[PDB]
């Protein structure tokens, strides 16, 4: 039921990607529902998909379409890779890193999707904070202060080429181990 | 004949009787028998002094039952390290110089300081825990708290309301040993450092352990939205695993934030404004199954409606109720006719807290007024409806108890209107709370007044403040004043100073705590035009040195940005000229250069860097703040003749 | 009941307020170790105490320190718990506030500490936060 | 431990065969590369200190004839490295610092294996040809301020003067941690600063140099870079990052964290 009423729309703007889309729905479904990974014994909110493959802006208005469906808001833009445009330099944040950024929407927003694009090129303190955030269920700032995860969707955008474990390279395997879910777009 | 001739039992009960440590200091250099008796019956101690010269302490104080080892400097550093294997002998040095100790108040950096030093007194009663650095990393879950399970304990009252962990940490020590929980009769988790509030299964499964507790106070979360969010069932199972609770204290972690944009709903991006899952029904059966309750404080941030029924049902069912704290509890005070209905038939309160009402009138507060009649106690806080007519109507109904009342965010009750309102009771009040509002539209001794808590907004002046009412007030003697705001968006203020010059009005004032700390800026670079945090510090210090003042609480700005409350040079050369000074406290952090300055003071004797927020400074890397600085300061201050 | 001092002055008393007394309640009694107007004054406050009251406590205080000695040492021979409690709170009250050199002047004190114990007992206090 | 290393709170951290040292300006201590410091502890071995005007230091140790010149801070750097057996050192320095940096290479060449400069200025005082820093008016202001800060501070009164009522707008943020030390010490390092040009010194500079500049920037300007480049000895890189103030790696760290580790990473230069 839930499945379908997000997997139609998003068949509608993204028809390419039919399968990717599907998959996703039906874990995106089962994880609201609480089908899903468990941080331990006790159940957590957070949901962290990889959405790998090479179409891009396909899996940008994807993540946007689940974004307006489920919980009826835009998607934020956090970047970590060589895809900087002039919007997510904010010089207006002053002293915050990429993961002081991250900390902080996720403190503002705890109910939301975030979509990081670029886990592949992303600093390995990010990466390993970003690590730490999905085992603790807690993301820690670069001041230390640690931060709930809610319920927040998350989304990494990698381009290793269901997603198969021989297209990952070894040092984002455990990554893909730890992860609720990872799906590859096609091309 | 004189006290050497008098029976040295009386002469023990008499001082038995001094409670100020500054004269028990003085009595013990009267002579030699009356130093033997000051050191025969000192109780309390806060031990003063630096980590390198433990080993200098005096044994002296062997009859002390409440030890505070929370403050030795350098503050917040690590009592023991297990880096050092000679760290053991500190626990043996503190079990021999204070032999009989009860009550113990600790700053648990690292776990092997509890696992050393607590265990040294078997016969422990109550253990205070302080932290307000980052949590250590375990391979387990309250592997650290599980440190204070000792084979020998007997420990009542665990105190974690300043000591940052996990909120899985507490049900985790709490389940691996039955027999400590069993013997807990007070247990406080009222921590506002807590990223969230406890689960509903954590409030579960503390108060299953936990089934002989007096006092409860826990920092949980009620926000629907969340999972596992505490509510009708949390609240059921406290009720049920613990029927013999005096005190019970639920509260929101935002509820207990000092910055009022994190609790306020006006001042929250439409956060809030949404039912909890509370329903009258439910604390119908709660307090029907507290029948022992005494103190009650329910502060969400989540809103209850129509809870009047249950708040009538607290007085038949309560019959040994006096406090009452709610917050965002609507429908309290609904009066029809003339029946008295909620809150007003709770006639047994003593003191009443109330936060963010929306159906309050002048009618519920002249109902309260007129049901509360032992009222000695009121708080109120964010009712929009409320206006001078109904307090000054209330508080004369109240003329012959109420001695503390506080009010704050009320949109139609100014600074003017709120003293106004308070005119019945002017020469009767002892403490009092206004909010410096000069912006409200619409014989004169307080003779009884001694303490003064003002709120008022970044960039407004202080000098109103004697044109608005609080003009004579020959026994004021402690104000406290907190200021809050982003300052980053204002522009450089037209007048010089904020105006503590105004406070010479008062010639009784001798404590003053000024909390700047809630105040966003700029530390060391602003972007362009703008002004940074030390233009501030000194519009806001301007002046303290004429005050007659002898302490002094200071929350230096924050720049929330780069996570500093650094001291500035305005603000040390300012606080420099205090020469009656003698207990000076800065909530923040000073490099050794500012603080060299406070030794031109020659009667100051208590100086600290106390950084007693979330996140403290985590080492010597990451501030100005380095212990050789420190222990140079507090020897060049205990050199001084 | 009527008592007697140790002067020989007899004064008569209610029953509650001799009840006030523990000595007097456990025990003509004969009271051969107090005066007289320290009775008036202690069965005055066992009356108060048998019939908002902080106002009568301090006044019942304005008395010069000899008298209030006597009080002191009547009110520890007579046993009783809140007399001797305020009498003590109000001698102690004198102690606050005051140098080691201003106490032994308004109490009559010799000083025997020599210069090097007067430093070690400062340095002793060092350790504690005022 | 060593005088040395408890002068200057000289920390070590990381592990690796690679030092980095990273030199805080004047105004600010080691605390300003709290940002920087996690992304080089896993690969490199990161020495933090403080030069002795720090208001982080001890006032009593501060020699005002000593460092009355740049050379006292170049000798303190040269006997910091000497003390913790640092050779080939990777050095970080902000403005003012690395120009310290830059003297001990000249004296002791073998203790530096490259310099990265954020934002330096060989001479601070413009002449009728050098254009290369600010007005000598701009800055008499600022001397001015400070003389009359450590005035009020020996008369026992509060210091009430600050950059913020400096009205050039530049000189508010270059001279904005200036006044973040004792009175008499910011005197005698501004004086410093003001007498300081390392002009003729430039051609002796054999180590490499990556220059780091922020994007017309107005405090120091760009073309101070170029002159550097011209006149500095040995092989040298200027890069520009869309960044401002006086503290990009501490207020923008997002942008000049990534431009830092890539010059301390690629040595070419």
């Amino acid at each position: 039921d839930l499945f379908k009423k997000l997997l139609k729309g998003m068949t509608e703007k993204v028809w390419w990607q039919n399968d990717a889309a599907a998959a996703v729905a039906a874990t995106v479904s089962q994880c609201k529902l609480g089908n899903g990974k468990r941080r331990g014994v006790l159940s957590k909110g957070d949901v962290w998909l990889l959405f790998s493959g090479p179409d891009r802006v396909g899996k940008r208005k994807m993540v946007s379409a689940l974004s307006s469906l489920v919980y009826g808001t835009n998607p934020i833009m956090i970047q970590l890779g060589s895809r900087q445009d002039a919007g997510d330099g904010n010089s207006s944040f002053r002293g915050k890193t990429a993961l002081d950024k991250i900390a902080e929407t996720v403190k503002r927003s705890p109910f939301s999707v975030i979509l990081l694009e670029d886990i592949d090129e992303a600093d390995m303190l990010v990466r390993g904070s970003i690590k730490q955030a999905m085992d603790r269920g807690r993301i820690r700032d670069s001041h230390g202060r640690e931060i709930s995860l809610g319920n927040v969707i998350f989304v990494m955008t990698a381009s290793w080429h269901k997603l198969s474990l021989q297209c990952v390279p070894f040092a984002f395997h455990d990554m893909v181990s730890r992860v609720d879910d990872a799906v590859a777009f096609r091309a | 004949t004189a006290l050497n001739d008098l029976p040295d039992v009386i002469l023990s009960n008499i001082m038995a009787g001094v409670s100020d440590v500054r004269s028990r200091n003085s009595a013990s250099l009267v002579c030699h028998k009356w130093y033997l008796l000051e050191r025969a019956t000192r109780s309390a101690l806060t031990l003063r002094g630096n980590i390198r010269d433990l080993f200098m302490l005096p044994t002296c104080f062997q009859s002390t039952s409440h030890l505070d080892l929370s403050l030795i400097s350098p503050w917040g550093h690590p009592l023991t390290s297990a880096a050092d294997p000679d760290s053991a002998l500190i626990g043996h040095l503190l079990r021999h110089a204070f032999p009989s100790v009860t009550s113990l108040a600790i700053y648990a950096r690292d776990p092997s300081t509890i696992h050393i030093v607590v265990p040294q007194w078997p016969d422990l009663e109550r253990l205070k825990l302080v932290r307000w650095h980052q949590r250590p990393q375990t391979d387990a879950a309250g592997d650290e708290l599980k440190l204070l399970i000792s084979e020998c304990g007997t420990l009542k009252s665990l105190d974690l309301s300043s000591f940052y962990c996990w909120t899985d940490d507490v049900p985790a020590a709490l389940g691996s040993c039955p027999t400590f929980a069993a013997n807990l009769k007070s247990l406080n988790l009222l921590n506002s450092s807590f990223s969230e509030g406890f689960k509903s299964d954590e409030i579960k499964a503390i108060t299953k352990a936990c089934p002989n507790l007096r006092e409860f106070r826990a920092s949980c979360m009620f926000d629907p939205r969340y999972i596992g969010h505490a509510g009708d069932e949390a609240l059921v199972s406290i009720s049920v695993n613990c029927p013999k609770l005096e005190i019970l204290h639920l509260a929101d972690t935002n509820a207990l934030s000092s910055a009022r944009s994190d609790f306020d709903p006006d001042e929250r991006e439409g956060l809030g404004q949404e039912e909890a899952k509370i329903n009258a029904a439910t604390l119908i059966e709660v307090f029907s199954g507290l029948p022992l309750l005494e103190e009650l404080a329910l502060d969400l941030c989540n809103n209850v409606r129509d809870s009047g029924p249950a708040l009538e049902v607290l007085n038949s069912k309560c019959p040994k109720l006096k406090s009452v704290k709610l917050g965002q509890f609507h429908g309290i005070s609904l009066p029809v006719e003339s029946k008295l209905d909620g809150i007003a038939l709770c006639q047994g309160l003593e003191s009443l807290s109330i936060r963010n009402v929306d159906d309050l009138t002048d009618m519920g507060l002249i109902a309260i007024g007129r049901g509360c009649y032992r009222l000695a106690k009121f708080e109120v806080y964010g009712c929009k409806k409320i206006t001078v007519r109904g307090m000054r109507t209330m508080a004369s109904l109240l003329r012959k108890t109420l001695v503390d009342v506080k009010i704050a965010a009320c949109k139609k009750l100014g600074a003017v209107q709120s003293l106004k309102a308070l005119e019945p009771i002017q020469d009767r009040v002892e403490r009092l709370h206004i909010d410096c509002d000069w912006d409200c539209p619409d014989d004169k001794t307080w003779a009884r007044l001694r303490y003064v808590s003002l709120w008022i907004f970044v960039g407004q002046l202080l000098t109103p403040l004697v044109a608005a009412g609080l003009n004579d007030c020959p026994e004021l003697e402690e104000i406290s004043i907190k200021v809050e705001g982003d300052c980053r968006v204002l522009s450089r203020p037209t007048v010089r100073e904020f105006g503590l010059t105004t406070l010479l009005n008062y010639p009784k004032l001798s404590r003053m705590h000024l909390d700047c700390g809630d105040i966003n800026g700029y530390a060391h670079t602003a972007p362009s035009g703008q002004m940074d945090l030390s233009l501030w510090e000194r519009f806001y210090l301007i002046g303290v040195g004429h005050l007659g003042l002898t302490e002094l609480n200071y929350w230096p700005p924050q720049d929330r940005d780069v996570n500093q409350r650094s001291l500035s040079l305005p603000a040390a050369g300012l606080l420099q000229e205090c020469n009656r000074l003698r207990k000076l406290f800065i909530h923040g952090t000073a490099h050794e250069h500012f603080m060299m300055f406070f030794l031109r003071i020659e009667g100051l004797r208590d100086v600290q860097l106390r950084a007693d927020y979330y996140p403290a400074p985590e080492n010597d890397m990451s501030t100005e703040m380095r212990a050789d600085s420190c222990s140079r300061f507090e020897v060049a201050l205990n050199r001084r003749q | 009941i009527v008592l007697k001092s140790s002067d020989g002055e007899s004064f008569e008393v209610e029953e509650a307020v001799a009840l006030e007394s523990q000595t007097i309640a456990h025990m003509g009694v004969p009271l051969p170790n107090v005066t007289s107007k320290i009775l008036a004054k202690v069965i005055e406050y066992c009356k108060r105490h048998v019939e908002d009251l902080k106002a009568w406590d301090a006044d019942f205080m304005k008395i010069d320190q000899a008298t209030l000695f006597e009080l002191i040492l009547a009110a520890n021979y007579l046993n009783i718990k809140n007399l001797l409690d305020l009498t003590c709170q109000t001698v102690a009250d004198m102690i606050k506030g005051k140098t080691p050199e201003e106490i032994r002047t308004t109490f009559n004190i010799k000083n025997d500490f020599t210069p090097e114990e007067e430093e070690e007992v400062r340095r002793e206090n060092q350790w504690a936060f005022e | 431990m060593s005088s040395i290393g408890l002068a200057h709170n000289v920390t070590i951290l990381g592990s690796g065969e690679t030092t980095v040292v990273l030199g805080h300006g004047y105004g600010t201590d080691q605390s300003v590369w709290k940002l920087l410091v996690p992304y080089l502890v896993d690969d490199y071995k990161v020495l933090l200190y403080d030069h002795m005007g720090a208001g982080t230091t001890n006032p009593d140790y501060f020699d005002f004839d000593r460092y009355s010149s740049l050379e006292g801070y170049s000798y303190d750097l040269i006997a910091i490295l000497e003390e913790f057996q640092v050779s080939k050192c990777i050095y970080v320095g902000h403005s003012m610092s690395s120009m310290a940096a830059a003297v001990a290479s000249i004296f002791r060449p073998d203790l530096f294996h490259k310099l990265v400069m954020i934002s330096p200025t060989p001479r601070l005082i413009n002449t009728e040809e050098y254009y290369g820093g600010f007005e000598q008016k701009v800055m008499d202001e600022t001397l001015r301020s400070l003389d009359e800060n450590f005035k009020s501070l020996s008369l026992g009164t509060a210091p009430l003067l600050l950059a913020c009522d400096l009205e050039s707008a530049a000189m508010q943020e270059y001279c904005r941690t200036l006044f973040n030390m004792r009175p008499d010490i910011a005197c005698c390092i501004t004086r410093m600063i003001c007498g300081l040009d390392l002009r003729p010194y430039l051609g002796h500079v054999t180590v490499p140099c990556h220059i780091i500049q922020s994007s017309n920037d107005i405090m120091v300007p760009v073309a101070v870079g170029e002159y550097l480049r011209k006149n500095l000895g040995g092989p040298s890189v200027v890069e520009v990052m869309p960044t401002e103030g006086h503290l990009p790696h501490l207020s923008m760290p997002e942008v000049t964290i990534p431009v830092v580790l890539r010059h301390i990473r690629q040595d070419i230069t």
